């Protein structure tokens, strides 16, 4: 995922 | 399909760019543990970057998310200027600046939430952020990680982790993973 991943780090 | 060259902008290196963009150090106070991402590993040159991500960003959180509209823009900003670029691979908008014109072609640039330098060829879709989000300071400090093997550190990358502040000398961190 990669930078991707932050995303489901920040919802 | 290839951007207008900026208009103006003192060129920096990668060290000074980090230097020059804000960053908010009081976040991070000596002898305390933190929660912060772990925003990027990088072992070459054995450091890593902490990203607090409060409430206080969450226009850019927003951002990242696609989850608010911007302006297009045709013509790249000053080398120093904080604005958007669109990375389709993984389908977000991030915070970007370009530091440098690059001796092989395109620009040097750097996202400022992530502590990533990364080459940015021209032609890249980009965006004017508003001017509250631009404002906000660079998520990502840079730190010297302490017991620690920064190899190691890439599986936790855009994680939310615990590090312990050692050293805070208001431009990078001495920090430990606990």
């Amino acid at each position: 995922r990669g930078r991707a991943r932050l995303i489901d780090t920040l919802k | 399909r290839f951007l207008l060259p900026p208009k103006g902008g003192t060129e920096t290196t990668r060290r000074d760019i980090y230097n020059q963009i804000l960053k908010d150090m009081a976040a991070f106070p000596e002898n305390t543990i933190v929660t912060a991402v772990l925003a990027s590993v990088d072992v070459t040159d054995n450091c890593a970057y902490v990203a607090k991500w409060d409430e206080s960003s969450d226009r850019i959180k927003k951002v990242l998310q696609r989850q608010l509209p911007l302006q297009e823009l045709d013509q790249l900003p000053d080398y120093g200027d904080i604005f958007a670029v669109l990375d389709s691979i993984n389908n977000i908008i991030t915070r970007i600046t370009i530091n440098s014109s690059s001796a092989g072609g395109g620009y040097d640039a750097y996202l400022i939430d992530f502590g990533e330098h990364i080459h940015f060829d021209g032609n890249e879709t980009i965006f004017k952020l508003p001017d509250d989000i631009k404002r906000l300071p660079a998520q990502a400090i840079r730190c010297d990680l302490i017991n620690c093997d920064i190899a190691n550190m890439h599986c936790f990358v855009n994680t939310y982790i615990k590090i312990r502040v050692h050293e805070n000398n208001n431009s990078t961190l001495v920090a430990e993973p606990v």
